[PDB]
């Protein structure tokens, strides 16, 4: 569920080798994972 | 599919009994059984129904508070445990199994039944 | 209590930066295509002795260093997971520049980066599943950009091949091409620094926790040191050792940023949205520092 | 991609003062992020338990929560007359929140056989151009009945509708009416109409018929 | 603290409707507002969510690309906008908050729900009900129990009231829920029981009302 075309000289999600450059614009179709994870075990050192 | 009913006899009023019926046809899990009393030459009446595993143990109105019904998943056997018998309970107790998964009431296969008479 | 500036990712400045970076990549690859030769690349691929060492060094040092730094500094689960994801990532294509500035074997820098971004397809989910146990109880195997990795590999190899054929066939324009490449790279770098500064604004002050800075500054230096030491253990000739060191140290940072955003919502990530930037701005600093140290040593030797 | 829930007991029936255990099972590890709601009929849902083990403020002490790996349970220490409602199971540790099927706790009593009646279509409706035949099931407690329509020893399908009233306030018994709607030609072509209703308390199905 | 919904009504298929959630007692700029839909006679379903502080928005699988949820921190409201409403979207819509737990840092139960606004989509129009009396049979379980009935048919608007003898008959009166026909209208049935003593030697008539129209039909059910 990830078809992003990564750019080696990149540090942000919207740095991709897509000539259309749709990631920077609206409706960016590069992450087909609407069911994200809000997991509560993200502040625990363990 | 076929089944036979064990138990059956004459007891003093206020006694107890273990009217039971095994199942020689197939497994009874995913199915249900019930018991039917047959008044001599009068009618067929409903006394108790055994639902699926851990779902319900509904009884009739006259026998409520006295009778008890249990089922055996492993042995495919149900038991009609009675308590505080009365002369009004004199009947030939019949058996049936529900052929529907949703407890519709489609009692397909019946049984021969055993004659139970309360002797005072 | 952390929120990015409004309409992040869609304002014109971010588009300008994301278009400038592509020209950076194209002209850097074209310039590097004026150093490599096809026959030597074939020789380095048909006699794999430094390539296997580079693969072993990267995939046995960087993930383990990330795991140990996570378990030692007593980081949160999300921070340790981000570090681990940023460790298993491929070598990237800054290693070619850093191995050019240190008189390395350029032909082998292309074998190690193309092969270690094609082995990444197989060994990134495997290492994630091996190491993430006890940190994240979920699936991170369907969020790795496999098609993206392959497309990026081909699209990165195209300009380098163009440069290679240009050097092989028509060397008349090579000096003009390399001068234009250098001047364009310099101009685009001056553009990128100021554009990134304006884009980030004041939101980076929330992503400078001492643990984050310490780990993001200790990971690349440890990678450099351990890559050099392990390559020297196999008695390499002094140039392959520096290339292996500067390919083990540098990482393809964008993969971590595109995996974290796919897997987690903007509120769980928090300040870790900027961690790839910290890794990039510390690895650039350490590479420049090591280049200066190496040239000062070479002057006296 | 949604995280399904498999709330096991569908229509659990327990009288006053018994123990009720409703089990919700997640298809994926949702950590401790399950909440239990109690939606009474005709009103907005309330919150009972959050994080699958805590207790929302104001809820009485009868309810409780548990978690065993991916299996979540809700326990009622002692049923009360206001505890008969529908209970749902929720999830938090994923963006797409998924509820549960629902468990309806209803009062329990002795089994009562249904009373079956039939009604031929009226003359005014007949001249209107439609013929609707209604069969009524009156005052039967165990709400599990199958109604089959028969004409000339033939069985219909896809042309009848049925509606069941809720539990009675005093008798605590149900009521079901099944309606058969036919065109004029179909109604006039056939001769006899009969209904076949099956129930647990009935040894053999009772068939009520009328002749035009 | 309370949430209030508005904007529920009748929408033709393919139309668009806007639902507002006038949150009061807190600020939507930080809360986590949800929309929960309950189909008529079905379990709860999820629709869409908004997190205005992070501007993170997620929709369910069934309404992905047709529903749009917004927040208005200026007016303290949450809007759900729908397009191309299929006939299966008729339901009741609830607005729900998101409790935050401080002892264990994560979200808790959706504490506060609004009353809910009924959104019904259908291409039909308002029509008065038709009353077809159900004549009791002369021989229908003869004895102490005789069954009457009075069926109302072909009315679109959902609300409808039925009573017998203007509320003087409340013994064994059953009012079945209205059932949606395939034609797009509604049909309801009312049944009463009598001691069968010559049908109680009294006049039995329906009292059916319909507010979305002007209809009051008093049909006298007579034995056949």
């Amino acid at each position: 569920t990830n078809l992003s075309v990564p750019n080696p000289l990149g540090f942000f999600p919207d740095h991709q080798l897509d000539p259309a450059f749709g990631a920077n614009s609206n409706n960016p179709d590069w992450d087909f994972n609407p069911n994200k994870d809000h997991w509560p075990e993200a502040n625990k050192v363990g | 599919v076929q089944l036979q009913e064990s138990g059956g006899g004459l007891v003093q009023p206020g006694g107890s009994l273990r009217l039971s019926c095994a199942a020689s046809g197939r497994t009874i899990s995913r199915y249900a059984m019930s018991w039917f009393r047959q008044a001599p030459g009068k009618e067929r009446e409903f006394v108790a129904v055994a639902r699926r595993s851990g779902d319900g143990a509904f009884y009739a109105d006259s026998v409520q508070g006295r009778f008890t019904v249990s089922r055996d998943d492993a042995k495919n056997t149900v038991y009609l445990q009675m308590n505080s018998l009365k002369p009004e309970d004199t009947a030939v107790y019949y058996c049936a199994i529900d052929s529907d998964t949703f407890y519709s009431g489609s009692y397909d296969y019946w049984g021969q039944g055993t004659q139970v008479t309360v002797s005072s | 209590n952390f929120t990015l500036p409004p309409n992040f990712g869609k304002r014109p400045t971010d588009l300008a930066l994301s278009v400038i970076l592509v020209f950076m990549l194209f002209f850097i690859m074209l310039s590097l295509g004026c150093t490599m030769e096809f026959s030597k690349i074939k020789a380095h691929l048909w006699k794999p002795k430094g390539l296997a060492i580079a693969l072993v060094a990267q995939y046995g040092i960087m993930p383990l260093t990330a795991f140990v730094l996570g378990k030692v500094f007593r980081l949160k689960n999300i921070e340790a997971l981000a570090i681990l994801v940023c460790g298993c990532s491929p070598g990237g294509n800054l290693s070619n520049v850093f191995s050019l500035a240190m008189k390395g074997d350029m032909n082998l820098s292309i074998v190690m980066t193309t092969c270690s971004t094609f082995c990444a397809l197989g060994m990134m989910p495997l290492l994630l599943y091996i190491y993430s146990r006890g940190i994240y109880d979920g699936d991170l195997k369907d969020k790795v950009p496999y098609k993206g990795i392959v497309i990026s590999l081909v699209l990165v190899l195209i300009p380098c091949t163009i440069g290679i054929v240009l050097k092989s066939k028509r060397p008349q324009y090579m000096r003009y091409v390399i001068k234009g490449g250098m001047i364009i790279i310099l101009l685009c770098s001056v553009a990128v620094t100021v554009l990134s500064a304006i884009n980030v604004g004041k939101s980076i002050m929330f992503a400078m926790t001492p643990l984050l800075i310490a780990t993001s500054s200790l990971m690349p230096f440890i990678g450099f040191l351990l890559g050099y030491v392990l390559s020297a253990l196999f008695c390499l000739n002094g140039r392959c050792r520096r290339t292996v060191s500067m390919e083990t140290g540098c990482q393809n940072v964008q993969l971590c940023s595109t995996i974290l955003n796919v897997a987690f919502p903007p509120e769980v990530i928090g300040p870790l949205f900027f961690f790839p930037l910290l890794y990039m701005i510390f690895q650039l600093g350490e590479g420049l520092l090591l280049i200066a140290i190496f040239w000062c040593y070479e002057k006296f030797k | 991609s949604d995280i399904q829930m498999t709330q096991s007991p569908s229509s659990l029936s327990a009288s006053v003062g018994d123990r009720v255990t409703i089990t919700c099972r997640a298809s994926q590890s949702v950590s401790s992020a399950v909440a239990w709601y109690q939606q009474k009929p005709g009103k907005a849902p309330k919150l009972l338990i959050y994080s699958a083990s805590s207790l929302y403020s104001g809820v009485p002490s009868r309810f409780s929560g548990s978690r065993s790996g991916t299996d979540f349970t809700l326990t009622i220490s002692s049923l009360q007359p206001e505890d008969f409602a529908t209970y749902y199971c929720q999830q938090y540790r994923y963006s797409l929140i998924t509820f549960g099927q629902g468990t309806k706790v209803e009062i329990k009593r002795t089994v009562a056989a249904p009373s079956v009646f039939i009604f031929p279509p009226s003359d005014s409706q007949l001249k209107s151009g439609t013929a609707s035949v209604v069969c009524l099931l009156n005052n039967f407690y165990p709400r599990e009945a199958k109604v089959q329509w028969k004409v000339d020893n033939a069985l219909q399908s896809g042309n009848s509708q049925e509606s069941v009233t809720e539990q009675d306030s005093k008798d605590s018994t149900y009521s079901l009416s099944s309606t058969l709607t036919l065109s004029k030609a179909d109604y006039e072509k056939h001769k006899v109409y009969a209904c076949e209703v099956t129930h647990q308390g009935l040894s053999s199905p009772v068939t009520k018929s009328f002749n035009r | 603290v309370q949430l209030v919904e508005s904007g529920g009504g009748l929408v033709q298929p393919g139309g668009s409707l806007r639902l507002s959630c006038a949150a009061s007692g807190f600020n939507v700029s930080s809360s986590y507002i949800h929309w929960v839909r309950q189909a008529p006679g079905k379990g709860l379903e999820w629709v869409a969510s908004i997190s205005p502080y992070y501007s993170y928005t997620s929709y369910a699988d069934s309404v992905k690309g047709r529903f749009t949820i917004s927040a208005d921190t200026s007016k303290n409201t949450a809007y759900l906008q729908m397009n191309s409403l299929r006939a299966e979207d008729t339901a009741v819509y609830y607005c729900a908050r998101y409790q935050y737990d401080y002892y264990y840092s994560y979200y808790a139960g959706l504490d506060y729900w609004g009353q809910g606004t009924l959104v019904t989509v259908s291409s039909a129009s308002t029509k008065g009900p038709s009353v077809f009396p159900l004549a009791p049979s002369s021989k229908s379980t003869s004895g102490g129990t005789a069954a009457l009935g009075c069926l109302v048919k072909d009315y679109f608007p959902e609300p409808v009231t039925v009573s017998w003898n203007s509320g003087a008959l409340t013994s064994g009166v059953h009012t079945f829920p209205a059932v949606l026909q395939s034609s797009g209208l509604y049909s309801l049935s009312s049944v009463v029981t009598v001691p069968s003593s010559s049908l109680g030697t009294q006049t039995y008539i329906c009292n059916v009302n319909h507010k979305p129209s002007n209809t009051k039909v008093d049909k006298k059910v007579e034995p056949k």
